[PDB]
């Protein structure tokens, strides 16, 4: 009909609006921090996707977490996954993040941020490189290419 | 055999203070800050087009897991289970029987991905050349087990990229 | 040389294929099940028998180091042919 | 290498008879309170028990206290050994008194009804090697088995 | 019973509870507390979405790798229901909506959908089916949500004879529109008597109601442990709160009394102690702050 | 590749795919192995 | 034994050995052992009623001026009835060398506080009390340094698993990060990897 | 037999070291349930203090309790300076953990573990 296509452009435009307006709170928590680092370094440059380099946790759209997540600061990363507005999403990079990685049969280390956080995107490596982790930032944008929120709206 | 940082007694003439002074006056070394700046801003960024353009790597490379084969179909691994024992994150789980015409073959070759350190140890504890940590770095998922790999996912990764797999070891295996 | 289940679901070469009543089937629906089409127990099987003159013969899978470690197969029995116990190719004294 | 039959034929689940007179699968709270049920209305001699050739001595006890409450002394094995005279009371008539390690000690051994080679393999083990170290005598009575 | 669903473990994430449970409406209120309480027992939980995959992202953490198996379905398509049910052992249904829209009106919702619900889950060999009808649901009700939910109700025992149906009251949570709907009203005090029930004893009445064998082909009526008028139970939430979107329908189901049902069983019978409001309303009440409890009857 | 072709293998896939990932076309684990304990089947015939 | 072997440093190993005696014959009150590695590291193994006594020492003598705490260290030896071995290592930047001091204690006896001699020593034994239990007397903020703030038992014991006993998921019922008994998917496999044959019998112990 | 002392000679100065934390924790109680804001009561929080004391109850040796006063001494700091957050101090409630099987019968039902 006339309202499944002016909700079908609708998605697309808010759609591109939030891929192509990343913002990142990204959690330095360990050696992937300088990766993250290295794929804000000019080589890379997250910036030039709209990526922009430290966001306050406010006003971010992703939280990339990276490095390994502590029991002592997995309600830290709750909280501040708490705190960020809607729609908010979860990178998790690196295989600590990913599933605890190189300290999984630790005694202090959360298995994988997925126990803390729903997690969007799983960046696998230890450290990912830059360019792995732009890869699965540039998947990101297109999960939320592919959304459909207005036509499922209109549907409902 | 070492050097004094910072020890050097600024000269108290009438032309030396008269040139701090026009420095603290007149901005000369924020001028070369700025002029440093505005140095880069006519250089060629080091920005490559990804993913368009790719960033340099190496034969070395260890990205995604993959079990290879022989040049006959067969596969390399003979479940000896050498790469599990070198695993300093035991992200790899192998069980192993005589199958059907009594080769020594695995049943079970898992490698979680989500706790592997990609380290290589694997790869180079492999008797055989079976397991490697081939050249893919762009494999991320969606969902966690997603990187949970099976046997018929590291043969799948093997018949998929072999063709650069063995290449990369035809590079690197005199090293080796 | 893959085959199918009851329940359509394919049977991988480890002979690997959940019952009917399973109810782990659930994560193939809307999904798929990976499976490796490419048996080796079926490619090892085309490599035609090597005839060879001598005793006992070395192997070690082609390639030199970058095969497996160089291995002898004695070939006296006439009844079975001689197999590598890594790559599986299989020999026989030709006498 | 018997090890291999520990994981075929394996009971996993309480089974209880149907309408239709089949073993079906249950739970534990079904299986217990139909076998209680049966037992609270037993006493005496009417309830037994053959204990089988693989069992603990920890069920031993537990079957034997169960039956005792209800008033059953029937508790059987199914490998007979005779009650006559002093019976199962005293220790040293079903014994094997002397020990395993006895048998190094001895000089003629005198073997009756028996294939030790197969009823206890590691017996007969010590006997060749008392045999073949000490110069036992051993005789047989029985079927000359090898 | 399959190898695969003996219960395993201690009952903890990574166990094995053996319930494979497919929850119809997962994603609302009563399906989030339900997905956790399974999840953490270690059961293969089905959800199926009718939403965006976003607005099921929450449900994720809740079980171990592969417990929550999302899959997309319609109220419309069996197809999709044989899809999400025929490997379940479980089938838990929490399909609702408080106000009707334009492609689902409240016979679409409580009649048409919850019969489907149960007519492909009896046909693909569930074992268990567990329906959430309202207390105050009747035929001659005031209110369409009441007639529509009291005629799916008769229609679920009649295509699902051994169905477990669950009769709550008003359910009280962090996420609910019982209290959350007074704390935002800013209608009035009737001679409207009710006892809210709390969702974590609502959520252990239907797991104790799937572990129970005793509740297949019940009914329950899971109910507060104190009634309220509805007065003093406005002007407690106004007091909670530190204070001095509707329809008519609703307007009709909040005038409407929680009826005494006491020949059907309770939280009691399944083994949960009801939680009284004056234990959780601060909890729930506590972000709408910028107290002497009501009286009972 | 168009100097230097790779080594010419029958199990190389002769389609590459790229990341299948959210697709239905995505890879699933599971375990590969058999049953390790068999049970025993009762008897279907009647027992009297 | 030219290329492949270590080659030994005697100068060193004799003025160490020397310096060994020096420290047991000027403090012959706490000190137990005296002994040097064959890759010339100097123990000196010392009562602990005398971690003040000894440390200030070689803090302050002229012709030991070890002016460095490099690193202060727990090691849990279970079959010993003093199971914990304190272990304190000092440099001297004067005379260019290591030192290793060496004590005990148990579960339940106090070491003295050495951050009067080093100040270095406030985090570092304050760790050995976060994973050892090695209680510190007289130390001036004594609590954990390490462990999240609600951990019960001492992970660096040899009697501790190497997971805990409870590990965090985020719960959505009450809204919380929470501690819950810990099971592991995956069991973490024990290798014993130890060869049933001896490889070094210079350091064979004699039989019973 | 003779051994180095931690605080206390005997007993009875450890016993009062218990006593005086006993009466630190209670004086403490409602201002973690207020700044915390907790969904609990003082009630039962000063009951979840007294189950954490009389857990310990059964101890005759003066070291021992030496140290348990001392490592109840930094969970008093650790809660009074705010270094806990509200899932630490509610780490003490095992509200999501399901009830153990206390009897013989359960623990049959429900799995192996004596
Ligand atoms: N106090 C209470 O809330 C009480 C509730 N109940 C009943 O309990 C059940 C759950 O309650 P509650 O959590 O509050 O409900 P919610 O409003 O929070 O959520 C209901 C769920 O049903 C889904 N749903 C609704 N309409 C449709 C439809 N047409 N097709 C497919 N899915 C649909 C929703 O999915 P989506 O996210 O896609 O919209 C949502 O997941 C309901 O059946 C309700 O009638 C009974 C008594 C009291
Ligand atoms: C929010 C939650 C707060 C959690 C608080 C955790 C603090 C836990 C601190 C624990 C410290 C102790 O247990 S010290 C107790 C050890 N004492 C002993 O073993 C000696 C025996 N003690 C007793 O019997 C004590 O009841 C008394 C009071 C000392 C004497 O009583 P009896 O006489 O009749
Ligand atoms: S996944 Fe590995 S490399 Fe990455 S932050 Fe963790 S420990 Fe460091
Ligand atoms: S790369 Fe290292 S951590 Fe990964 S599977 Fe191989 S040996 Fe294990
Ligand atoms: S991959 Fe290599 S090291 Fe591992 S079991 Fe197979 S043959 Fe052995
Ligand atoms: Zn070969």
């Amino acid at each position: 009909s006339r309202g499944e296509y002016v909700v079908a452009k609708l998605d697309d435009l808010i759609n591109w609006a939030r891929r192509s307006s990343l913002w990142p709170m990204t959690f330095g928590l360990a050696c992937c921090a300088v990766e993250m680092m290295h794929m804000a370094a000019p080589r890379y440059d997250m910036d030039r996707f709209g990526v922009v380099f430290r966001a306050s946790p406010r006003q971010s759209d992703v939280m990339i977490v990276a490095g390994t997540l502590t029991n002592k600061m997995a309600p830290a990363l709750r909280k501040v996954y708490d705190q960020m507005p809607e729609p908010r999403y979860v990178v998790s990079m690196g295989s600590c993040a990913n599933g605890g990685g190189y300290y999984h049969y630790s005694y202090s280390v959360v298995r994988g941020c997925d126990r803390i956080v729903p997690v969007d995107i799983y960046v696998p490596g230890c450290p990912p490189t830059a360019e792995a982790l732009l890869y699965g930032i540039l998947q990101l944008q297109k999960k939320i290419k592919r959304e459909k929120r207005l036509r499922i709206w209109y549907r409902r | 055999t070492y050097k004094y940082v910072n020890l050097r007694e600024p000269s108290m003439d009438m032309k030396s203070v008269t040139d701090r002074a026009a420095q603290t006056l007149l901005w000369t070394e924020l001028i070369r800050g700025l002029g440093m700046t505005l140095s880069y801003l006519f250089r060629e960024p080091a920005t490559i087009n990804y993913p368009f353009e790719k960033g340099p790597l190496s034969p070395r490379f260890r990205g995604e897991h993959a079990l290879r084969r022989y040049p006959s179909g067969e596969e390399r691994c003979i479940a000896c289970k050498l790469c599990e024992a070198v695993c300093p994150a035991q992200a790899i789980t192998i069980e192993a029987e005589p199958r059907a015409d009594g080769s020594r073959r695995t049943t079970r070759y898992d490698i979680d991905m989500t706790k592997c350190i990609y380290c290589g140890f694997c790869q180079e504890a492999c008797p055989v050349d079976a397991i490697v940590e081939g050249p893919n770095f762009e494999f991320s998922t969606e969902t966690h087990e997603e990187l949970l790999y099976n046997k018929e996912k590291l043969l799948n990764n093997g018949d998929k990229w072999e063709a650069e797999i063995a290449a990369n070891i035809q590079a690197d295996y005199l090293y080796r | 040389g893959v085959r199918t289940s009851p329940t359509g679901e394919k049977v991988t070469h480890t002979g690997q294929v959940y019952d009917d009543e399973d109810y782990r089937r659930v994560r193939f629906v809307g999904r798929q099940k990976e499976v490796n089409e490419n048996f080796a127990i079926d490619l090892i099987a085309e490599q035609p028998v090597s005839q060879v003159g001598s005793r006992v013969i070395s192997c070690d899978g082609g390639g030199g180091a970058l095969g497996h470690p160089r291995v002898y197969i004695n070939l006296d029995k006439e009844t079975k042919t001689g197999t590598c116990g890594y790559c599986g190719l299989q020999f026989r004294q030709q006498h | 290498f018997a090890y291999d039959g520990l994981k075929r034929q394996r009971l996993t689940e309480p089974m209880v008879r149907n309408e239709k007179g089949l073993l079906t699968h249950t739970t534990w709270e079904d299986a217990l309170s139909r076998v209680a049920g049966m037992l609270q209305s037993c006493q005496g001699n009417d309830v037994a028990a053959i204990a089988g050739g693989l069992v603990d001595a920890e069920a031993l006890i537990a079957l034997k206290d169960l039956l005792n409450r209800v008033d059953s002394d029937t508790l059987c094995t199914e490998e007979v050994f005779p009650t006559a005279g002093a019976g199962t009371d005293l220790r040293s008539n079903y014994l094997l008194n002397t020990t395993i390690a006895g048998v190094e000690e001895a000089d003629v051994v005198l073997l009756v009804g028996t294939n030790p080679r197969f009823e206890a393999p590691l017996f007969n083990a010590r006997i060749r090697k008392s045999w073949l170290h000490n110069d036992l005598k051993v005789a047989l009575i029985g079927s000359p088995v090898d | 019973l399959h190898h695969a669903v003996i219960p395993h473990g201690k009952g903890g994430r990574s166990s094995v509870s053996g319930i494979v449970a497919t929850v119809f409406g997962a994603t609302g209120f009563l399906g989030r507390y339900l997905v956790n309480h399974l999840g953490r027992m270690g059961s293969q939980v089905i959800v199926p979405y009718r939403c965006e995959p976003y607005d099921t992202m929450h449900l994720r953490p809740m079980g171990d790798l592969g417990q929550i198996i999302f899959m997309d379905w319609n109220g419309r398509d069996k197809d999709s229901i044989r899809r999400a049910v025929e490997h379940s052992n479980v089938v838990i249904n929490l399909v609702g909506r408080e106000w009707e829209t334009k492609n689902f009106d409240f016979e679409d919702v409580f009649v048409k959908i919850p019969q489907a619900i149960a007519q492909v889950s009896k046909e693909a060999g569930v074992e268990k089916f567990i329906h959430i009808s309202h207390l105050n649901a009747d035929i001659k009700s005031s209110s369409k949500y009441l007639r529509n939910k009291a005629v799916g109700e008769k229609e679920v025992r009649e295509t699902f004879p051994e169905a477990t149906i669950i009769k709550p009251a008003d359910i009280f949570g962090r996420e609910d529109r019982f209290l959350n709907y007074f704390a935002n009203i800013r209608s009035l005090g009737k001679k409207t008597v009710k006892q809210p029930v709390y969702i974590v004893d609502v959520t252990k009445g239907i797991i104790n109601a799937i572990k129970d064998p005793d509740a297949r082909g019940k009914t329950f009526a899971f109910v507060g442990p104190n009634r309220y008028l509805l007065f003093d139970l406005v002007q407690y939430v106004f007091a909670v709160a530190h204070r001095p979107w509707t329809t008519r329908d609703k307007v009709e189901r909040i005038h409407t009394t929680d009826r005494t049902l006491p020949h059907l069983p309770g939280l009691e019978d399944l083994g949960v102690q009801a939680t009284p409001l004056e234990l959780k309303a601060i909890e729930v009440l506590r972000r709408h702050r910028t107290v002497q409890p009501a009286k009972t009857v | 590749p168009t100097v230097k072709p790779p080594t010419a293998r029958k199990f190389i896939w002769t389609n590459h795919k790229f990341n299948l990932s959210g697709t239905p076309q995505q890879y699933v684990p599971y375990s590969t192995t058999r049953k390790k304990i068999q049970e025993w089947v009762p008897p279907s015939t009647p027992y009297k | 034994t030219r290329p492949t072997v270590r080659p030994r440093n005697d100068v060193a190993h004799k003025q160490l050995s020397a310096f060994g005696e020096y420290v047991a014959e000027i403090l012959p009150k706490y000190v137990q052992q005296v002994q040097v590695s064959c890759f010339s590291e100097l123990e000196i193994c010392i009562h602990p009623d005398g971690v003040i006594p000894v440390l200030t020492f070689l803090r302050d003598h002229s012709n030991a001026q070890f002016k460095s705490l490099a690193d202060l260290t727990a090691v849990d030896i279970p079959t010993r009835q003093n199971r914990f071995e304190i272990v304190y290592n000092l440099l001297s930047l004067r005379f260019n060398s290591r030192i290793r001091v060496k004590t005990y204690t148990d579960e339940l006896t106090p070491v003295e506080s050495s951050v009067s001699v080093y100040k270095a020593a406030n985090w570092y034994e304050r760790e050995i009390w976060d994973m050892f239990g090695v209680f510190f007397a007289n130390h001036p903020d004594l609590r954990r340094i390490l462990t999240d703030y609600g951990f019960e038992g001492h992970p660096f014991r040899k009697d501790f698993p190497l997971s805990g006993y409870v590990e965090l998921r985020y719960d959505d019922e009450v809204k919380r990060v929470v501690a819950e008994p810990v099971e592991l998917a995956q069991e973490f496999r024990k290798f014993d990897l130890n060869s049933p044959w001896e490889a070094f019998p210079a350091y064979r112990q004699p039989p019973e | 037999t003779s051994v180095k002392p931690i605080f206390s000679r005997d007993m009875n100065e450890a016993k009062r070291r218990v006593r005086e934390l006993y009466r630190a924790w209670y004086r403490e109680v409602p201002n973690t349930v207020h700044l915390f804001q907790l969904d609990i009561s003082v009630k039962q929080g000063r009951d979840k203090v007294r189950e954490m004391f009389k857990k310990n109850a059964h101890v005759t040796d003066p070291r021992v309790v030496d140290l348990l006063v001392i490592k109840g001494k930094m969970e008093l700091e650790e809660t009074i300076n705010v270094w806990k957050q509200r899932t630490h101090v509610m780490r003490f409630f095992h509200e999501t953990e399901a009830p153990r099987p206390k009897d013989f019968l359960s623990k049959f039902y429900v799995g192996h573990d004596p």
